[PDB]
Parts: C-alpha cells; structure tokens; sequence
C-alpha cells in the first residue's frame, strides 16, 4: 500500500485512500522534546504556536485549507489538509510559509503574542491536569539527567527567559533535508505527489543535526507532590520497557492488554474478564486504571495510572495490581492470552484506521523516520497470532521479576507506602 | 427496515442501528435516558456477563448513544464476525429482560452520574436552556433524566414498544458487504419486529424568538444567544458558524464556541461567551451583537466551509447535501438570550 | 561583526553545561564569541565574560587533572 | 504547664526596668545560641508542645501561607536529624527572623479561656 | 436620630433600632446577610459570651432580624434595665470586633444554615423570582448570601461604615418612657456616630410587566403571579389580598397564600397556588386567572379588611395610613408569572 520514495535529502511517503474525502500534505521532523536543554526547554512548542497563528491562519483559511501542528518526544509535524483537488495550493503554503520566508512569522508584535499566550495554557496545564501533570513527572525521575526527561510544553522558567535569538538558533540546527520526511496521506497519489516537488524545486537546509552525548538511562526513583486541598489521589507507577524496533515490541504491548483499561461508573467495564477486578471492587478501591506500553528510540516504560478517592486503602490498591503482575512470571492462563491477542488486534485496527488523514500522516510519518517503511496491519497481525504463553513467561521474567521502578504521584498522597515496601511487592518469597 | 452499507479492503467493521426514538419523542421526562442505559443488559435468552466475556474473545465492543433524534446502538468489530453482531443487536431491540432489580443496581446509578457531569458544565447548562425556551415541548424536552418526574419501569417498556418498530429503524455498516448485511438481517430477529408508524414528522417545529432566562450558578460565568433556521436558511447558518470562529473574523477572541445543529426539519444555531470574570463576559457579549446587526460578508468563508463540512461528515452516511454557493451576507435579527452565573453583573436582553 | 548579544539561554552557565553539550553546538558558541570580541570589552555582558573566561582556561580537556 | 499570660507578665516587667534590661536580656541572648534550635532551620514557636486545646485553636487560626511555612520547617529538621547533621550555614535562622509568629493567637485563645472560667465561677451580690 | 416611645403599666419592655440596610441596598449579593449575622459578635470592650451571660441574670434578649428594606436589632427584658440595654445596642453599631476567625467559626456556618432552610421551600424561591423580575437591580436583590458572589471580611466592615450612621436609623420603643429613653439615647454612642446620609430614595422605582420564569424542583409545583403597585393604589389591593383568602370568596379554596407587602414607595401583590399533583395547580390557576379578568366587586370586604388591619397594626409602629373608604372595583391587567416543580406540566404566560 504505502509507497516511499528518496528522490533527494528528502523522503517521500504516502498512502492512497481512493474512497475519501480530503488529503492532507506536510513535513515531519526527527526531532523533538529529547534535543533541547534545560534552560531552552519549549522552543518546539513555541515554533508550533507560530505555525498556527492568526495571521498564517488567515492565509490559509481564504485558499480553503487547515492547519496541524503536533510535539512528541521524538518527532514534530506541520500538516495541511485540503480537498481532493487543491493538493498543490498546500504545497505552495507550506513552502512560503514554513520552508522559506520564515521571517515575517518571526516578527515582533507576533513573537510577544503568541509567548505570552502559550505562558498561560502551560500554567494552566500545570494547575488543572492532574492525570497528564504526573504522567511527565514520571518521565521526569525515570530519566533524570537525560534526554529523555524533559517536557514536550517547557517549563514557566525556560519559556519566561526565552528571548528573540533563541527560536532561530534551533531552526537552523534541525530543519534539515536529512531530518525531514514528507507526508502525504488520504485521496492523494505518490506519481502526482513527487511530481508536484520536482516541480516547485522544494528544499529545506542542507546540513547535519546535533548528536547528542548521553543516551537515555532508566533508573529506579520517586517523586511526590503532595497537595492536600484536591479531593483525589493521582499514582503513575512503571518498569523500563521496550524501544522501537525491539524484537519483543508486540509481547509487551500484548501484556498491557491483559490487564487493560477499567471505568467505575461504567456498567459494561465491571464484567471484564480481568481477575484483578475481583479483589478492588468489593470496597471500591480506584475510580479508574490504564496500563500502557510507551517505546521511545531509546527506552521506554511499562505501568499503569491510576486515579482513586479511597484514600484510605491505596495500599491495597498497589499491592493487589503488582501482586497480578506476578503471575506473568509465573502462571498466566491460556485464556488471558487469547483474550488479550482479540483486543490487541481491535484497538491497533481502530487505531491505524480511524480515517483521519490528519492522524494517519503523524503516524506515517514517525514510522518511516526511524525504521525507512513501514510494517503492514496484515504483518502486524500475523506477528500477534504467533505469541504463546512460554513467550510471555520469558519477557515478564527479565523485566518484571524483581526488577526497580519508577514512581509519581500528587493529590491525597499520604497513604502511599515508601519506596521499599512497594518495591519488595514485585516479587513473592511463596513463588 | 432500511439495510446500506459499503465495502473496503479493511480489517475492522462497523454496525449501526438508528432509531428515531431520542428526547425529543419522549412521553416522561428522561424517560429516554432511561431506555438508552438500559439496553445492553440481560436479554431473555442471555446474559450481560454472557455477552461481555463471549465478545471480548471475538474482538468487538458495544456502545449505546442518546440525542435529541437518535437512539443509536454501535458495534465495532473484526470482519468476520458480522454474523454474530447482527443477531446480538437484534436480541436487544426485541427480548430485553427489564427486571426490577436490574434498574436499581445498575440503570439508575449509571443515570445519576451522567447528570452529575453534566450539571457541573456552564455551557451545557445554558444550551438546555436555550432549547426549552425556542421550542418549548418536544426538541424543548429534557435530555438527562434527573428525576423531577417519576419514572417507573413500565414506562420504559412502554416507551420501548414505540419505539423499536420495524418502520422506525435505520439499520447501516461501513466495511461490509451490502448483499451479505441483507441476508443476514432477513434471517434474524429484526424481521419478526412489529410493523408500527414511523415518528418523524413532515411539517415544521413551532419556535418561540425574543425569550430570555437567568440561572445562578457557582464557577464561570456564560451567555448564550441562540437562532432557530429553517430548512431554506441551513446553508447560510453553516458558513455563519465557520467564519465566526476561524481566523478570518475579528470576534473569533472573543467566541468560546459556535456551531449549528441540524434536523431533518430545521435546526438551531447556537454562540457561547464563557469566563471567569463576569465584567470580561458582559463587555465581550455586547461588542459581538452590535458587530453583527451592522452585517457581515460571508463569502471569503465559503470554501473553508467546504472543507470542514466534508471533514465532519466523513463519519455520517446519512448528509444532507449543502450548496454554499449562494451564500452572500449575514444581518443579525431577533434572537433568544439566556445568562449562567454571576447574574447580577451581567447584561439583560434589553441591553443588547 | 556580529553586534548582537548572546542570548543568556545560550550562555547562562556554560561551566556547568560545557561536557554535555553536542560538539555541533559548542562550535556554533565559539564562532559567534569570537565575533563578540571585537568590540570595545566594556560592552559585553557577564555571561559572555565568563564564557570566554572558561573556554580558555577551564578545568577540562587538556587541563583534565591526574586523579 | 505555665501559661504564657504569666510569662509574657514577668518578662514585660524585666524589658520596662532599665537596670534589670542590661543584666538579664545578654544571658537570654547566649541561653538562645546554645540551645541551638537555629541550626536546624526552627523558629522557637514551632517547638511549643501542641497537645492541648489552647494551642489547637491557636494553630487553626494561623494564615495558610504561614501555615504552609511551618509545616516545611517541621519536615525540614525531621529530616536533617535523621541523619545526626546539621544545616548548611546559609540556611540557619537568622535572629531578626526568629519572631513570635504564633503568640498574639495563643494569648487571644488564653484570654477567652479564663474568661469563661470566671462567668462559670460566677456569684451575684445584692 | 429620631426617638420615639409608647408607656403603658406592664413589666415587660421592647426597644428596636431600624437601620436602613436591607438587601435593597446591598452593594455585593449577600452582604446584608452576613452583616446581620455578625451583629451580637463580640465588640471592641466586651466578648458575645460576656454579654449572654450578663443579660441573662438580668432578665433580657437579643435578635437581630433582615429583611429588603431593614435591619433591626431589638432587646426585650424588665421594665428596670433599660440604661444597660442601650448601651449593649449602642456598642454594637459603633465598636463591633470584626475578626478574621468570627466569620469562619460562627457567621459563615449560620448563614449557610439560613440558606438551606429557605431552599427547601418553593414558595418562597418563587417569591425570589418574582421580585428578581419586576425589580431588576433594586428591591430584587437576593436577600440570603449563597456564594455565587464573592464576599470578603473587608466588603462587610465596609457595608457596615455606610448604613451605620446617624441619619439612616431611627429608635422606639414599647411601654417605655419618652423623656427617659430620649436621655439615655444621648450621652451614648449613638450620639458620637458619623452623620452620613439617608439611604432612601423618595422616587418610584422602575419595574417591568409581562415577565416570566420557569424553576425546576424535586417536590411540591407552585404557580405563582405577581403585581407591581404604585404609592396611591395601595388600598385597593390591600382589600384584594383580604377578600381572595376570606369565606366571602369561591376562590379561596384554590388560592394557597395572597399578600401585599408595602414600601415607602410602593409594593408588590403576591398570589401563590401549591399542590403535590401538577393537574390541580394547572387547573386551578387557570380558572383564578380568568375569573380576576372579568372583575370583582370588593366592597363587602371592606369591613372586614379593617379589622384585620387593625390586628397587624398593633405590634408595628410605623405602619403606612390607608384609608380603604373608596375601593370599589377591581379588574386584573398585565402581571408578571413564575412556575417552580414539574414545568413539564404546568401551563405558561400566554395560555392563562
Ligand atoms: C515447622 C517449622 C515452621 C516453618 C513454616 C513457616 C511458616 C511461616 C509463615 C508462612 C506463611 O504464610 O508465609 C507466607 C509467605 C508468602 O509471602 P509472599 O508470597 O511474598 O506474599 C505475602 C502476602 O502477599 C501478604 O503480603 P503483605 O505485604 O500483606 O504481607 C507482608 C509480607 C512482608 O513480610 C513481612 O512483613 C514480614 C513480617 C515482619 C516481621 C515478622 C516477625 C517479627 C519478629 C519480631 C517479634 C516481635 O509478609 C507478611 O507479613 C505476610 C507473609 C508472612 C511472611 C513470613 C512470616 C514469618 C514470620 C516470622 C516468625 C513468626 C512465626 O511465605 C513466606 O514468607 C515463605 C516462607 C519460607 C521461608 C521460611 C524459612 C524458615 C524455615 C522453613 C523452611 C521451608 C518451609
């Protein structure tokens, strides 16, 4: 299906959807959040706001297109999305615009606007969002002193330093042809894509991106910030995972699965067949649990996130949820595999077909910017029906048995256990 | 009894099955909130649990979903497994259990926490609000229940018997094949539903314009104003809410939303000015109604609107086709006002 | 030369960053101080002061200690 | 068990007299530094025993952005006595802030007290 | 400063002090509220627990009460205290503490209390509403505090600097000598008040007619109308409040409650209906509707109309004089509405 080209410093990906509606065109970057230092920290969320102002919006609303701009740690995309037959007028925005004649973006009365507009949705971020506030704070202490850890909003003291020079500094050093993959996804085509580059003589600077001289490094540590005027209790709690391009990629996102996801209030969500809903629903023990499997170019991490109101038994939530990770090691059912290749498969389905060009160019994007291609759904597919369960008892036992994590956590915190007694949960002396 | 779907070289399927049977239908107040949180659960041959746990191994999920039109029960699944999803929504719409404890343990609990989350917004406050007072019983009706009226449970299974009629369904899929859907929708339990009357009406909804209302409300502070359309005005109302908040307007700082809401029969257009300051919300409210009774030009926003129309209704197999193309101006009329908040510091309809 | 100044996000401590920092962006800092010199001393800040300062003469690379 | 409504009486009467000011306040100044709760980053207020009910209406009282204060120095020299250290010099207690924060709100609460105590005790003449 | 006392041969004494600083004049919602409930606190020379115990040996009360117009504080005890208990008044309007813990640990929690009581009436959320409509900004202030608007301690000291002062309050008193009264009065600290300025405005107060406003609520329906009246059309409607709940009316069967409460410069005539069934208060308002239309003879009820009076008149002292010797007729015109319980069913404005 997905076609990419190197026709020069530039690459080119694309995927055909015939039956849809609009395409979307853009450039994604292999860089992110993970190169910036900590007193420049939220320069690429600075460079996204300037994409989507009001005077650049304005162009493009009259031409009929919409503008997209998204910040990982590893990468950062500039889409543009437009009807069937208008690909080449975005295109020609995205070139006058991004590529070159970058200076009137830059202009002052424009710079102070939109700093002082981002200074306020990163305090508020920090004041309001108290599930995702301790998500970053994870990254933050299982990372510390590394790429790895830095924020991908910035921080109130790097942006309020953060002066005109410093955006074009960063501009020069990584939007590069090297770094750069163009993406076209939905009712496009490759032939009339690349022709239209050729064309318009399309080219980014011709240098080479920073190589950074630490690499990411796990290592077991806690944060807790602690604040007892909210009314809940927000824990975020993983192990080191698995990168891209490992070859138990897919044994641990299977794992997550077998615990999954689990919503209180929703009648439908207490019948799973999850036998760690047996021992928390008796005295309500959480409001609401994820387990996730996060893979970084470098590392990543395995845990879940919980939010809760019985602030008085989180012990007992903790010790029951790390006392099921230990039958990964151990004893897992046949059943509690197959279950979980079924769901691995549906969210992974919806997720690489929700038919938003928009989402799948980021994705498109990111796969080919590390691996060169990209791995089929029907590939995918076969790789997660050949898992058994001697496969699953051989990666829990190198990652989770006895093994160090890393803890975050805010709100109502004061009955959270310290650091050794949760710690000495992750294995059992009965076995 | 309608069956459409289309195909595509893809791994997971959709099945939808619309009923016309929403608030706006209701014969109580929530009483299709009731019916909607009801569906999913023990049927006559099998049981929730039964379904879950035999659904899970099969990879699909089950969603029920309530507006002022719809009642709509989805199922996401693997290919394959289409047989299966046909008869499961099938079993709902015709031997649901309806047992009296069921809707104290677990219907009426799950109805208490979605008027909980509702009641603590300022804006869906004041677009129920705008709603009551436009039309003033019927798309007017109540959408939560939060037991103002008495409920029972008979009343559920009697408004479930008039609603799902073989005449008042809509049955749909994406990525399925047509000729197999119809087969297999013959051969189920949907073809022994009982032959009722459609709902749906072909006139026009009685409106109300000039009204106004007040709540207090502790937290921020919100005005609303609010624009029934008819069928003939539904294109020009679409571009109005496109240009309003994209970049080629001056108000779009000003406007925390703007969209309209379209029906089979009309619609209604809806702009909401939210903050916690009361005195910002006053001056912001005033500067946006005197901008528009002087007249806009909603011609540069034409072709913006095309593209955000075909984004939306990407989804909806069911969209009515719009021109755009004879859109030209905007001149602001009488229109429906109601405040949320801090009510003393705001303004009066008069004032406006 | 190049007139402007350094921006302290550039600058602020450079003893403290100096090992870390990718050898691309420690040449990028030299050229743009050696510009800098050029002018009268009295209008250079003191962060580009203490940068030059260490460059030179810090306790790295070559002046490593024995232990 | 002394109440502060007799020490702040017999204190005052030694700072009013002129001869009693100059022999005792520098032995209350060198009693202060050896005693060394300054060390540990304490005021003299945070270590008034607060197991009764005239200090806990007293400390409900206090602002929250002194009450968020206190609460951090606590931990602080719970912290640096685990580890049978002292503080860093910078970060020791300076004498202009070792102030009584806490006291006008135990005298307001002591004086309601005995208030109460003498309307209960109470005999009507005539 | 005005005095004034009646003297009878009794054993009990009453003395009030009314202070133009009702809700009418509140510059932030609520704030009245709260000054009322830090009346008795403690002062600047003598403790809340001090003067209870005091007062109590001797023989007397206290009570501070609030209302759209007033506040009033007020003493009953013995015939032979009346020097101890002017000067307990005095202090409270001229050195009251005003501490940053009263308010959390006493005044804060009463008027919560105050608050919820009143709540669970709809008769009186319905009065609420209708001041608020036909009275925008003056006499339809809130009168309880609820937290919707932000009040500080220095918002209350404040609003006590302005309606504490010597020309905005008058005193009088119940089986109490005038000379003496008028001789404690002075060498007080009443006498040492600031003279500022009298809060009333002589003027009509604007108001609004044909309003509406429709409240949802878990209990009894109520179906309530309200008329403006001016300064020389206060008689009539007295005698109409009479007769539609006396036995000389059909109508009083159907009617819950009817009063007409009286200003300086005005009023305002309330009629209530309230039912458990929202059938009944459907039905019944209706016909009350239409039979006010045609017209009432209200002469029969004259008589009886003074006797009853007479009886209210007896306790206050400064009533507003009616003559009731002309009131002939009456036929209702425009009328502003309010319905609070199940909306659902219960009619609105333009089909009574
Ligand atoms: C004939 C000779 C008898 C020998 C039989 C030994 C039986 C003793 C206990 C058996 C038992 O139920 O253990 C469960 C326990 C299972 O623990 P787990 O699977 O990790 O999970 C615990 C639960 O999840 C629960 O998790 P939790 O976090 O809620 O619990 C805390 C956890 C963490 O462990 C602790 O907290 C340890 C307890 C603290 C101190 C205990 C004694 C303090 C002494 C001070 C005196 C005052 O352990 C517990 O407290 C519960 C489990 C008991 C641990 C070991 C008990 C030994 C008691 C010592 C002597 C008293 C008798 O099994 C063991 O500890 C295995 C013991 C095998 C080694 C024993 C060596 C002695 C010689 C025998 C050789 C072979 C047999």
């Amino acid at each position: 299906a997905e076609v990419t080209q190197l026709s020069n410093g530039i690459v080119v990906a694309t995927e055909h959807n015939p039956s849809a509606h609009t395409a979307s065109v853009g450039v994604v970057f292999g860089s992110g959040a993970a190169n910036e230092n900590p007193y420049n920290n939220g320069v690429s969320n600075l460079w996204k706001n300037i994409f989507l102002s009001k005077e650049n919006s304005a162009v493009a609303a009259k031409e009929g297109l919409a503008l997209s701009s998204n910040i990982s740690r590893d990468f950062q995309s500039y889409i543009v999305s437009s009807l069937p037959g208008s690909t080449d007028k975005s295109l020609d925005f995205l070139n006058q615009s991004f590529i070159q004649q970058k200076a009137n973006l830059l202009s002052s009365s424009n710079f102070e606007a939109t700093k002082k507009s981002v200074l306020k949705q990163v305090q508020d971020f920090e004041e309001n969002d108290h599930p995702n506030r301790v998500l970053e704070h994870l990254h933050s202490t299982a990372f510390q002193n590394t790429p790895l850890s830095l924020p991908t909003r910035g921080t109130l003291e790097s942006l309020e330093n953060l002066v005109v020079a410093d955006l074009e500094s960063f501009a020069n050093n990584h939007f590069l042809n090297s770094n750069a993959v163009v993406v076209g996804t939905g009712n496009i085509k490759h032939e009339d894509l690349v022709n239209s580059i050729e064309s318009k003589n399309l080219s980014l600077q011709t240098g080479t991106k920073p190589v950074l001289k630490k690499k990411a490094a796990f290592l077991g540590s806690e944060v807790r910030l602690r604040d007892d005027t909210l009314p809940k209790a927000w824990i975020s709690l993983a192990v080191e995972g698995e990168p891209v391009n490992s070859p138990n990629y897919f044994v641990a996102k299977l794992a997550a699965q077998i615990f999954g996801s689990y919503n209180a209030f929703e009648p439908a969500s207490r019948l799973q067949g999850i036998k760690l809903l047996d021992n928390i629903q008796e005295y309500q023990l959480c409001d609401n649990f994820n387990h996730f499997s996060l893979s970084y170019k470098d590392s990543g991490l395995w845990g879940f996130s919980t939010a809760t109101r019985n602030v008085t038994m989180i012990d007992d939530l903790i010790h029951f949820t790390l006392k099921q990770w230990n039958r990964l090691t151990i004893s897992v059912t046949d059943t509690e595999v197959e279950r979980a290749k079924s769901l691995l498969k549906l969210q992974l389905g919806q997720l690489y077909e929700s038919g938003n060009p928009v989402n799948d160019a980021n994705l498109l994007g990111a796969e080919v910017l590390i691996k060169g291609s990209k791995l089929s759904l029907g590939e995918a597919f076969k790789k997660i029906d050949a898992i058994t369960v001697k496969d699953v008892k051989a990666w829990a036992g190198k990652r989770l048995w006895d093994q160090d994590i890393a803890i975050a956590g805010t709100g109502q915190i004061e009955g959270l256990l310290d650091y050794m007694r949760i710690r000495s949960d992750m294995s059992m002396m009965r076995w | 009894l309608t069956v459409s779907a289309r195909d595509a070289p893809t791994k997971i399927s959709t099945l939808a099955v619309k009923v016309h049977g929403g608030s706006r239908y209701a014969t109580k107040d929530g009483v299709a909130h009731l019916l909607n949180r009801f569906n999913f659960q023990n049927t006559n041959t099998r049981s929730a649990l039964k379904l879950v746990r035999e659904s899970e191994l099969l990879g699909g999920t089950f969603k029920s979903t309530l507006d002022r039109e719809y009642i709509t029960l989805k199922a996401t699944f693997l290919k394959d497994d289409l047989p299966y999803y046909v008869n499961a929504l099938a079993d709902v719409l015709y031997k649901t259990a309806f047992k009296p404890h069921e809707l104290t343990e677990s219907v009426l609990p799950a109805a208490r926490y979605d008027y909980a989350v509702a009641e603590q917004c300022p804006v869906k406050s004041a677009e129920d609000q705008l709603y009551a007072i436009t039309f003033r019983k019927g798309l007017g009706n109540p959408l939560l229940y939060d037991g103002v009226e008495r409920v029972s449970l008979q009343d559920i299974k009697d408004f479930a018997d008039k609603v799902y009629t073989k005449e008042n369904l809509e049955v749909s899929g994406e990525n399925v094949v047509e000729a197999d859907l119809k087969r297999f929708v013959d051969e189920s339990l949907l073809s022994t539903l009982p032959a009722g009357k459609s709902l749906v009406s072909k006139s026009e909804p009685k409106f109300f314009l000039g009204e106004e209302n007040r709540v207090r409300f502790i937290g921020d502070s919100v005005a609303a104003i609010g624009i029934p359309v008819n069928k003939a005005s539904l294109a020009q109302y679409e571009v109005l809410a496109n240009y309003l908040t994209s970049a080629l307007s001056e108000l779009s700082g000003l406007i925390s939303s703007a969209k309209l809401d379209k029906f089979t029969d009309g619609g209604l257009f809806t702009l909401f000015v939210r903050d916690q300051d009361s005195a910002v919300v006053s001056s912001n409210i005033k500067k946006i109604v005197a901008d528009l009774k002087k007249g806009k030009d909603l011609s540069p926003a034409i072709n913006y609107t095309k593209l955000k129309n075909a984004v939306q209704n990407e989804s909806v197999s069911s969209p009515i086709e719009l021109n755009f193309d004879a859109v030209k101006d905007f001149k602001l009329g009488k229109f429906n006002y109601v405040a949320v908040g801090d009510v003393s510091n705001l303004p009066y309809l008069d004032e406006l | 030369a190049q007139t402007h100044a350094l921006s302290n996000a550039a600058v602020m401590d450079l003893q403290s960053r100096w090992e870390n920092m990718p050898s691309t962006e420690q040449q990028d800092i030299v050229s743009k101080l050696s510009e800098r010199q050029k002018l009268p001393w009295a209008q250079l800040t003191e962060p580009e002061k203490q940068a030059v300062w260490y460059i030179s003469y810090g306790e790295w690379g070559p002046r490593r200690p024995v232990l | 068990p002394q109440s502060f409504t007799s020490i702040a009486r017999i204190g005052d009467y030694i700072l009013k007299s002129p001869v009693l000011s100059k022999l005792c306040v520098p032995v209350a100044n060198q009693f202060i530094n050896l005693a060394g709760y300054k060390k540990l980053g304490l005021k003299f207020d945070d270590l008034i025993a607060e197991e009764n009910p005239i200090m806990q209406t007293a400390l409900r009282r206090l602002p929250e952005d002194e009450s968020y204060a206190r609460a951090y120095r606590i931990i602080r020299a719970h912290q640096t006595e685990l580890t049978h250290h002292l503080l860093p010099r910078n970060e020791w207690i300076k004498a202009q802030e070792d102030v009584p924060y806490l006291l006008p709100y135990i005298l307001e609460a002591e004086a309601a007290a005995k208030e109460k105590d003498e309307l209960d005790n109470i005999e009507v003449s005539k």
